[PDB]
């Protein structure tokens, strides 16, 4: 039996990890105590009262995001020994989070980890939440890859990197921070999931009809979708049974390892009067640029592999048409050094959504995977937004006054360039 | 997470008493340091200015002349502060800056110093400090600097922040004043991470002109800056994501390590949210009395306060940044920070406070150059610093080191 170890990094990590875990604690049972009157024992543990410990540990450089779990309805659920924090934090500052602040609490995460670790037996990996434009998401994540790929170099490291996006941006420097990790992660991580957070803003105030959406509706859609694709995970399904066949479905090669997610329905509280949507047109809203997570263009683009995830209340057969339906449009373009074909798995449980929350439960959904090259677009908006201001300098002092060489910053960037040829000769 | 407030000199004492009294009063603190509010989210991050034992401010109050301890304590919020921390002197400084930077500012510095250490240790997490005073004066525009370089040789790695008001000849008219003004804009350059460039022709412009007050006195002025600290402290005071902690400021307005002169400005000055964003950027709400328009912004912190529709500030503000795009700088993405806070300030009912790093700052940067040079050609008073211990050469460098910040704001505006 093989588990997975969940780890949570800096303010927009934990934020997603909250709603991410109450989320599955609605879908298996689990009362916020931990006692549920399988596979869910990928992402929990047995005490000897039975009660259910997630995996899960929870790293920040300031106490406020922490301290909101530590006093929450979930206090009980994690153990305070899991729940890390330091005094200082990055202050939106890669350097910070990377060299000096960061490594003062690198060896007691590593320690709690390794403490976790050793309760499983037959560990796949870790799944590392974090985010781009965040000192602490974006330097103590990639200190912690390099770390940890010393020490864990045959386990898996996925990634749920949140992309930045300037209507809820906090700091200018936030470009800075996304190319640097990207560089220092590329090597470690294996299968990265990316969000924009525009799109979530996007589709909550077109779908839920919110004004003004915050963090709580952001992160319950969120952890919603990383729910969808971890389902295959928890709930003993036929297809990305381990995390080795993520990498094997969704990553032919070691540098592309992006894939671009996709979540349909989304429908708001209110409009629950609807009739349930067939199969065929979650299939066909799973190809519309209204429905993505990071913005860009896939008809443009060429597909590499497609990986698509049913719940609730489908019939395979229905699948199969919609199947056969979709592989009759033009728009649908596989590149010839892969085999053109879908893969479908498809799990029988309901979705599950937080009551009082904006989202209306539907009586089934689905999540497409496709890796291609149009997600290249999302890379070229930060190189830009990095050439015009690395070009004047512009704030580097902050990064070399903290420990880090400027050096990097052309490295970082080039590396990136090499990224977006990587998809320009794939394509 | 604390912020350990100092205040220097006759005018960092008369707006400092002001600030903690204004904010006081937004808390629900009153003159006995008892809580007498309604709301916790006054008191969710109070522990910033204050200390709990009842609640007393952080502020060490420093002066080389003994009346303004009265001055102070006369006030309606004098005995919250602690006595043990007013640090002030007997021989008084005058509007030297020799005197307080060599003589008399050398003598109580270690005092001072041991005082701001003894309030600094007690702190779980110190983030940075802040020193309100005056470039025009001899004991805040010398010793505070003075203070500022022993900070810093002594705590390296916390922010830095002041909150300098610079003379104008419409309110004291001394032929002393760009001596000190200059030499003090020398000091913080090199030992400072933020500064708010407050200035007098600013406040006296609107008083008069605005405000039809046909002869404003301090009081007028001080209601401005105190009003101006309240605006662009509010974001440290109460919970948010914009502008966190000291370090976070910084980081998202402060490009160069030398271009760290802001430009505040606040909004009404004693009415919906369209009217707010068109006067907070307007030139007559500007506190540094310098017109935005001549040159381009580097980066803008608009914080409102108030109940307001947050749709409608996010569709005002992407209207006013498409309107004026051509003041805004296209090598810094996505530069103007917009903030909101739902606690109104004191007498107003909706309000809006703008930070601008822009280098129409060194306009005011040429106007202390322009009223150096005219007495610096001819010597006016030089003698009465070389009689301090001070040398000429310190002028020299002072004025060199102000020219050339002068010409990096001038190169990053037309660049
Ligand atoms: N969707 C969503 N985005 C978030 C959330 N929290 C933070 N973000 C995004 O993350 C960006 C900043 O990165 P953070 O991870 O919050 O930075 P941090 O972890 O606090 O670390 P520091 O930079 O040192 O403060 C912001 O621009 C937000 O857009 C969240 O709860 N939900
Ligand atoms: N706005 C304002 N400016 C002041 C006030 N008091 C002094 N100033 C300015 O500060 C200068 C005098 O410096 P001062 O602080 O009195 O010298 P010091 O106390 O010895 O450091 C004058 O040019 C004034 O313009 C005040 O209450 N409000
Ligand atoms: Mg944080």
């Amino acid at each position: 039996m093989r588990e997975c170890i969940s780890i949570h990094v800096g303010q927009a990590g934990v934020q997603i990890g909250n709603a991410c875990w109450e989320l599955y604690c609605l879908e298996h049972g689990i009362q916020p105590d931990g006692q549920m009157p399988d596979s869910f024992n990928t992402f929990f543990s047995e005490t000897g009262a039975g009660k259910h410990v997630p995996r899960a540990v929870f790293v920040d450089l300031e106490p406020t995001v922490v301290d909101e779990v530590r006093t929450g309805t979930y206090r009980q659920l994690f153990h305070p020994e899991q729940l890390i924090t330091g005094k200082e934090d990055a202050a939106n500052n890669y350097a910070r989070g990377h060299y000096t602040i960061g490594k003062e609490i690198v060896d007691l995460v590593l320690d709690r980890i390794r403490k976790l670790a050793d309760q499983c037996t037959g560990l796949q990996g870790f799944l590392i939440f974090h985010s781009f434009g965040g000192g602490t998401g974006s330097g103590f994540t990639s200190l912690l890859m390099e770390r940890l790929s010393v020490d864990y170099g045959k386990k898996s490291k996925l990634e749920f990197a949140i992309y930045p996006a300037p209507q809820v941006s906090t700091a200018v420097v936030e470009p800075y921070n996304s190319i640097l990790t990207t560089h220092t992660t590329l090597e470690h991580s294996d299968c990265a999931f990316m969000v924009d957070n525009e799109a979530i803003y996007d589709i909550c105030r077109r779908n839920l009809d919110i004004e003004r959406p915050t963090y709580t509706n952001l992160n319950r859609l969120i952890g919603q979708i990383v729910s969808s694709i971890t389902a295959s995970l928890r709930f003993d399904g036929a297809l990305n049974v381990d995390l080795t066949e993520f990498q094997t479905n969704l990553v032919p090669y070691p540098r592309i390892h992006f894939p671009l997610v996709t979540y349909a329905p989304v429908i708001s509280a209110e409009k629950a009067y609807h009739e349930q949507l067939s199969v065929a047109e979650i299939t066909n809203a799973c190809f519309e640029p209204a429905n993505q997570m990071v913005k860009c263009d896939p008809r443009h683009g060429k597909y590499m592999a497609c990986c698509m995830l049913y719940r609730g209340d489908v019939v395979p057969k229905d699948v199969n048409a919609a199947i056969a339906t979709i592989k009759t449009k033009r728009t649908i373009q596989f590149v010839d050094w892969c085999p053109t074909g879908f893969k479908v798995g498809i799990n029988y449980q309901p979705p599950t959504v937080v009551p009082g929350g904006d989202l209306a439960k539907v009586q089934r959904a689905v999540c497409m995977l496709s890796n291609t090259t149009a997600i290249a677009e999302a890379w070229a908006r930060l190189d830009h937004k990095f050439d015009l201001m690395y070009a004047k300098r512009a704030f580097v002092h902050w990064y070399v006054g903290e420990g880090m060489e400027e050096g990097e910053f052309s490295e970082a960037r080039e590396d990136l360039a090499a990224l977006e040829k990587d998809y320009e000769e794939v394509g | 997470r604390e912020i350990v407030h100092i205040q220097a000199g006759q005018c960092g004492n008369q707006i400092g008493a002001k600030f903690w009294e204004i904010i006081s009063d937004e808390h629900g603190i009153d003159a006995t340091g008892a809580y007498h509010g309604d709301s916790d989210l006054q008191l969710e991050r109070i522990n910033v200015y204050y200390n709990e034992a009842k609640y007393v401010p952080r502020a060490v109050l420093v002066d080389l002349e003994p009346g303004t301890m009265d001055s102070v304590r006369s006030g309606p919020f004098g005995q919250i502060f602690r006595p043990d921390n007013f640090v002030f002197g007997q021989s008084g400084a005058g509007n030297n800056w020799a005197k307080g930077h060599y003589t008399e500012g050398a003598e109580l510095v270690d005092s001072v110093l041991d005082v701001v250490r003894k309030e600094a240790e007690s702190c779980d997490c110190l983030q940075g400090f802040q020193l309100t005073h005056s470039l025009g004066g001899g004991t805040g525009s010398g010793m505070g600097t003075l203070l500022i370089s022993k900070i810093r040789e002594e705590y390296p790695d916390r922010i830095m922040n002041t909150y300098s008001v610079v003379p104008s000849p419409k309110v004291s008219d001394t032929v002393v004043e760009p001596y000190n003004a200059t030499l003090s804009v020398h000091q913080l350059v090199e030992n400072t991470d933020e500064t708010y460039c407050i200035d007098n022709e600013a406040l006296y412009d609107i008083c008069f002109r605005t405000l039809k007050l046909t002869t404003p006195t301090y009081g007028d002025l001080n209601h401005l800056v105190s009003l101006t600290m309240s605006g662009v402290t509010t974001c440290l005071r109460f919970p948010g994501q914009l502008n966190a902690d000291l370090r976070k400021l910084a980081v998202n307005m402060v490009p160069f390590p030398r271009l760290h002169f802001f430009m505040p400005g606040f909004a009404p000055l004693t009415l919906t949210v369209p009217e707010l964003t068109q006067q907070m950027f307007d030139a007559k709400n500007m506190m540094a009395a310098c017109d935005p328009r001549h040159g381009r912004y580097l980066t803008v912190a608009a914080i409102f306060r108030g109940r307001m529709s947050m749709k409608e500030v996010d569709e005002q503000m992407l209207n006013i940044q498409n309107k004026n795009s051509s003041y805004f700088v296209e090598w810094i993405p996505n530069n103007v920070k917009t903030a909101v806070c739902d606690i109104p300030p004191r007498g107003l009912k909706m309000s809006a406070t703008f930070i601008g790093n822009s280098t129409a700052i060194q306009e005011l940067f040429k106007r202390i150059s322009e009223q150096f040079t005219a007495m610096f050609r001819r010597k006016a008073f030089l003698h009465w610093y070389t009689g301090e211990g001070m040398d000429e050469m310190e002028f020299t460098e002072a004025e060199s080191n102000m020219n050339d910040l002068v010409s990096e704001y001038q190169q990053y505006q037309e660049a």
